């Protein structure tokens, strides 16, 4: 029951409800006034159970109707803030909201936070129950959302805040209400929540929370977002923005670490300086500075990484033999095998032995197209000449990830890639597409033009030609390269399309289409016209393509259909379906980690096409991740019985370890040699599985993500596709005569390191607490964004997942994100 | 070796203040949840012989399981019954005379007893409850302090897994 | 009233997340591409 204070409330209440019976003219002002009062007093209170709801329970019918008739002016109004609020507790949301909408205004702070963000609640439920038949109604909850927005601004409630303004699918207020103390909070949230929201409000997220990055002048942020909606301009406009010089450098480096490159004018300053470091010039004295503090310039050898001491020359296991030569010992300037006897050892490889053998060379120097330009200069002209194409891959390959003034690689390779031998324009075309990867120069797309036409060309020519140019115009839809590879892709004749390597034409196709999911729509019409298989094939992969890293679960949910059947000509579809889901999933950690329960289904209730799609999917889900239940789950089949599967579940093994020197993996790998010595096959790719889970002695990693994973790398998601899909027929692909296709995981290889320089650029060491990155979304406060803390003397190195934090207040760091290679601004803040 | 059969955790959703961003990673696990289930469900519809079932006809039903004591010829051995009996049973041709060892577990026929197939897996009820299956949901974060004991129980039961090069590179054996 | 004699000759998953959005996003994309003379007078033989 009540009590003395409760009963005699719950008459007042009583008395207060009963008088408006009738139409006394003091029973209006005078009764109304009094719930005012009362309801007031202890709705704006503590979370108290508002004791004036809990006693008033009446109807509103007798007061909503004279309401119409009783003063239709103020004390119509009043009548409706008592119901009005009365409603809130109770369900009568659709009455509960419009009461508020025409009854009294005064203001929404006077009821209480527990009725403001009830308002809220009914106000985006209101605008999303309103379309465009009429903004009549919007106009008044769009008022609304003007008051209470700024009300959750000041009260730590920037979340219902954000969640707000979402609902209204309107969100550009924040720009004006935004302090600031807020904008992290609300600049975070909205990055976090961009990748779940779907089309095409996610994409206005970015923009708008870039736009919120705007307006308090913390610019590398806003390139950071600038890039994830992959849209220049308002890159360009930041770009423009930058009157500071050092956030213009900056800038760049995050520009240049993306592999994206905008034409800078001369009138921007330092624009030697900003085209160098956006060309990646640079980039070859830091790897070589990093080797030397780190003591790893001495080159190794495969049979140390082997270690055939532990375990208890066939042209084939040379490749390995030289391959291993290649990634273990990639980009640190300098071979024990392959720089000195090479004319000795490839020798012993026959054909296809000396195209990967050769390119090998490029490969084992990078990003030097002068040191390794003059590393290639020994072999190419052979007398087999057919390894031309091997050190043209090695001269396509060496300028991959960079940019040179002088376009090397469009020189020498263009007087080749018309050559007539057909080996001879395999290492043009594909060498050539590495080099300018995602470049999507006019010239190169031009001269990669006719290739397609040129009918002498054989089709091995043709299917690196279309992926060459696709590598080129990676994720920018080049009408052009489009139209070429689209005018292309129906040319083709379905007696040439069965054979393995027509794979490769549809993937070209989506290459070009990599991240616009809306622009796709029309692809996948054109390709329409082509006869089944490769035009439901095609049809997929370009499905693939287009939405790269959307996390899109509705061709995700798409994608898994295609799988879910149960068929020869229908299996191609399904393996680049199943390497689908692992692209389309592979943004978000939530769903990603999900995509592994769906990946293990497809392989206890897969079949034959389909399992061995599943390891290949893997290997791109957690790419230089060693994440022990993925890496555990390539093991137990990594012996299985179906030739495939146990190569590309090996082969997956050595991208999951991929430059992470993982000792779990290469015992794992050490074990599964001696299992394998019999079969070449499965020796030869194990092997190799060691060869990738040494890339760069591990200083390498081919994550397409970087920026806290949150910045994908457009043309890194390209290499690690061409070799993904054309492992889909290892056999012929793999197995067969395209041993150089490996080479295609160079444009995305990267450097992982942590060194710390000074103002500078000196080395500056600077205690560094790095461990593993623990979200700051929703955590009030400072929180620790590293966990399992480390302190590590910069340089340093980040296993994938790891983010470093400068431990010293002396330097403020201009972009907030360490990654790569940032510029540290001593604090002036910070006194001795 | 059948290798680990770790615990099966759904990933996790923080932010826990219930805004937005948790439905929405809520909704996300949701989704994949309601499209793995798509896959099983649409796996067994979507799905639509003379060699098993000519096996399955020599064993009958059921097929008693006692244990095998004595491989006395290659088409021979001695299996004891549920019971503690023996018997000279018969060693047909489909089972594998490989994993037949004495102290497995032999699918014997129920009418002339006859070894018909090795019961690999045996582990009690009392001991294959032991296993954890559905992770526990206390993350190392939900433990505050203990950043001592922590570390000492993280370099026994944890690091000894992920990197076990600085073990074996230092020449201890790992904690245990 | 009529003739006689001779007789005769998976699901959608809701996915609640995106499904209704995306359907109803999609209605909109779906706008914008907007025997009184029978047998028994049966002339039959004999």
């Amino acid at each position: 029951e009540l009590s003395e204070e409760d009963k005699q409330l719950q008459d007042e209440l009583e008395m207060l409800v009963e008088r408006l019976g009738e139409k006394d003219t003091s029973l209006y002002r005078p009764a109304l006034e009094e719930l005012r009062r009362q309801i007031r007093s202890s709705t704006t209170s503590m979370t108290s159970v508002p004791k004036p709801l809990k006693f008033l329970r009446p109807h509103y019918g007798k007061l909503k109707e004279i309401y119409e008739n009783m003063a239709p002016g103020e004390n119509k109004r009043f009548a409706a803030d008592i119901i009005s609020v009365l409603a809130m507790t109770m369900s009568g949301e659709r009455e509960c909201l419009k009461y508020r909408l025409v009854g009294s205004q005064e203001e929404l702070a006077s009821w209480g936070h527990e009725y403001v963000r009830h308002l809220a609640g009914e106000v985006a439920k209101e605008w999303q129950e309103l379309d465009d038949a009429e903004k009549v109604q919007r106009e008044p909850l769009l008022t609304l959302v003007k008051e209470i927005v700024p009300y959750n601004m000041a009260h730590n409630a920037e979340h219902e805040a954000c969640d707000l303004l979402m609902e209204i699918e309107q969100v550009d207020m924040l720009e004006k209400d935004i302090d600031e103390n807020a904008y992290a909070k609300v600049c975070l949230y909205l990055t976090s929540c961009v990748n779940y929201v779907p089309e095409p409000e996610n994409s206005a997220l970015l923009r708008c929370a870039l736009g919120v990055f705007r307006k308090f002048s913390r610019f590398p942020e806003a390139l950071r977002l600038a890039l994830m909606l992959n849209d220049m301009e308002l890159v360009e406009d930041i770009f423009t923005s930058c009157k500071d010089v050092v956030v213009q450098k900056q800038m760049a480096f995050m520009l240049g670490r993306h592999g994206v490159f905008l034409e800078l004018s001369e009138d921007v300053e330092e624009y030697e300086d900003l085209t160098e470091i956006m060309s990646n010039v640079q980039l070859n004295s830091n790897f070589l500075a990093l080797a030397r503090e780190l003591d790893i310039m001495e080159p190794k050898v495969p049979d140390d990484i082997y270690k055939t001491h532990l375990e208890n020359d066939s042209a084939r296991m040379n490749l390995a033999s030289s391959f291993v030569n290649g990634f273990v010992n990639a980009a640190f300037g300098q071979d024990k095998l392959l720089t000195d006897d090479g004319n000795k050892w490839l020798y012993k490889n026959k054909d296809h032995g000396m195209l990967s053998a050769a390119a090998s060379l490029g490969m084992i120097l990078l990003w030097d197209v002068d040191g390794g330009l003059t590393q290639i200069d020994k072999y190419l002209y052979s007398s087999e000449d057919y390894i031309k194409s091997g050190a043209l891959l090695a001269c396509g390959i060496v300028n991959s990830g960079v940019r040179n003034e002088c376009d090397p690689a469009l020189a020498l390779l263009s007087d080749y890639v018309l050559h007539n031998s057909n080996t001879m324009r395999l290492g043009s075309i594909f060498g050539l597409g590495l080099a300018y990867a995602g470049s999507n120069r006019e010239d190169v797309l031009t001269l990669l033009l006719p290739v397609m036409g040129d009918s002498k060309s054989s089709m091995e020519v043709a299917g690196v030609t279309a992926l060459a140019c696709g590598m080129i115009a990676v994720g920018s839809c080049n009408g052009d390269v489009t139209s070429t590879i689209l005018q292309t892709i129906m040319e083709k004749s379905e007696t040439e399309l069965k054979d393995t390597y027509a794979r490769w034409l549809p993937l070209g196709l989506g290459l070009n289409h990599l991240g616009k999911g809306e622009a796709i729509e029309a692809i996948l019409a054109a390709l329409e016209v082509v006869s089944e298989p490769f035009r439901s094939f095609a049809n997929t992969l370009v499905d693939v393509c287009a939405y790269a890293g959307s996390g899109n679960v509705l061709k995700v949910q798409q994608l898994l259909h295609i799988c879910s059947e149960h068929f020869a000509d229908m299996g191609a579809h399904q393996g680049v379906a199943v390497l689908g889901i692992a692209l389309i999933a592979m943004g978000e950690e939530i769903g990603a980690e999900m995509a592994l329960r769906t990946f293990g289904h497809l392989l206890r209730y897969g079949e034959p096409t389909l399992r061995r799609a599943v390891p290949l999917a893997l290997a791109l889900i957690s790419v230089s991740n060693p994440r022990l239940n993925i890496l555990d789950t390539l093991s137990k089949f990594s012996h299985d019985a179906d030739p495939e599967v146990s190569y590309n579940s090996i082969f997956a093994m050595g991208m999951v370890g991929s430059g992470t020197n993982n000792a779990r993996l290469a015992a794992m790998l050490r074990q599964l040699a001696q299992y394998h010595a019999k079969d070449p096959n499965n020796l030869f790719m194990v092997r190799l599985a060691q060869g990738l889970t040494h890339l760069g002695k591990g200083t390498l990693t081919l994550c397409p993500y970087h920026s806290d994973r949150q910045l994908m790398s457009q043309v890194a998601v390209a290499g690690l596709l061409t070799v993904l899909v054309s492992f889909l027929d290892v056999r012929n692909i793999i197995l067969g005569k395209s041993h150089y296709v490996l080479y295609g995981l160079v444009a995305a290889m990267q450097p992982r390191m942590l060194v710390t320089f000074d103002e500078e650029l000196r080395p500056l060491p600077v205690s560094v607490r790095v461990g593993q990155a623990v979200d700051v979304v929703g955590q009030a406060g400072k929180p620790k964004t590293i966990t399992g803390f480390q302190t590590h003397t910069t340089p340093v190195l980040l296993a994938h997942g790891e983010r470093a934090e400068l431990a010293t207040e002396e330097f403020l760091p201009v972009t907030p994100i360490l990654e790569g290679f940032v510029i540290l601004r001593k604090n002036p803040n910070y006194d001795l | 070796t059948k290798g680990p059969d770790a615990a099966s955790k759904l990933p996790l959703v923080t932010p826990h203040t219930q805004c937005r961003l948790k439905l929405l990673k809520l909704e996300r696990i949701k989704d994949y949840l309601l499209m793995e289930e798509e896959f099983i469900r649409n796996q067994e519809q979507m799905k639509p012989e003379e060699e098993r079932s000519k096996v399955d006809d020599l064993r009958g039903t059921p097929m008693s399981v006692g244990t095998l004591e004595e491989i006395i010829d290659d088409n021979h051995a001695i299996v004891s019954t549920s019971v503690g009996s023996e018997h000279y049973v018969s060693i047909l041709s489909f089972v594998d005379k490989d994993l037949l060892e004495p102290g497995c577990s032999v699918l014997l026929n129920h009418k002339v007893h006859a070894v018909i197939g090795v019961l690999m897996d045996d582990t009690d009820p009392l001991v294959t409850v032991m296993k954890v299956e559905k992770a526990p949901q206390e993350t190392y974060a939900d433990i505050g302090g203990l950043d001592n004991q922590i570390q000492e129980i993280k370099e026994s039961v944890e690091l000894p897994l992920t990197h076990p090069e600085y073990y074996e590179e230092m020449g201890i054996k790992p904690p245990k | 009233p009529s003739t006689f004699a001779y007789p005769a000759p998976k699901v959608s998953t809701a996915v609640l997340s995106i499904t209704a959005k995306a359907k109803k996003k999609e209605k909109e994309k779906e706008k914008k591409e907007e025997k009184e003379p029978e047998p028994n007078f049966q002339l039959l033989d004999n």
